């Protein structure tokens, strides 16, 4: 059993981690954007963007089974229905790709 | 607005004026001329009036070049230049400045794609 916990701030439902007022999300929102308006800032955090948008993605069956027509089927309805999004698997990953500005993403 | 060097003409305040009499005021008009057409030619040169007052010791008629006594705090030179390479650096578009080199290629097929030639290909 979990006999301890691993309380990380609980302040009032706002993660109180960082001890800088500024960098909460309250006003880290905002700071973020202020950042993000330098140029090294900007283009460091653009590039890794870049990378991860560059990347094209295709499901695989696990290691073993790869040869089972129950996996391969599975595989190809997943990549199907992967394309048969609203939304591009692309355009999630640059929704997701706000991830670099904040650190999360729901 | 780099006034340095600019030709400089103190003339007592009588010869200044319309009352003035017209020896003085065919003074101010030559003077006028000078200024507007004096060049660094071959016959360039000067015969100025000079009479240094008993009183104050110092000369009424003087033809100076205006000098300044100070250097412009910053270098205006190198600051434009990091401003460009922040520019080129947020579109990653050094290849403009520093040029194509032996090691970074345009073609994405390549195993060396440049960074601006992958931008294209999202």
């Amino acid at each position: 059993g979990e006999v301890g916990s691993l309380g990380l701030k609980v302040r009032s439902g706002r993660i109180y981690e960082e001890p800088r007022q500024a960098l909460r999300f309250p006003e880290s929102i905002k700071t973020f954007q202020l950042m993000m308006r330098d140029p090294s800032v900007a283009a460091s955090v653009n590039i890794i963007k870049m990378f991860v948008r560059k990347v094209n993605w295709r499901f695989v069956p696990p290691k073993g089974k790869e040869k089972d027509a129950k996996m391969i089927e599975r595989a190809n309805f997943f990549n199907s229905l992967m394309n048969d999004m609203e939304h591009d698997w692309a355009d999630f990953i640059n929704s997701v790709m706000s991830f670099c500005t904040y650190g999360f993403c729901v | 607005r780099d006034l340095v060097g600019m030709p400089k003409i103190g003339l007592p305040p009588d010869y200044l004026g319309e009352d003035a009499e017209p020896e003085k005021k065919a003074f101010v008009k030559y003077c006028q001329e000078v200024v507007n057409d004096l060049i660094a030619n071959d016959r360039a040169g000067l015969i100025w009036p000079r009479f240094i007052d008993p009183e104050t010791k110092e000369d009424i008629f003087e033809f100076s070049l205006v000098s300044r006594q100070g250097a412009k705090a910053y270098d205006t030179g190198s600051i434009i230049d990091r401003y460009s390479k922040q520019i080129m650096m947020a579109f990653m578009s050094d290849v403009l400045a520093m040029g194509q080199s032996k090691y970074g290629s345009f073609s994405l097929a390549d195993s060396k794609t440049s960074l601006l030639a992958m931008s294209v290909d999202i």
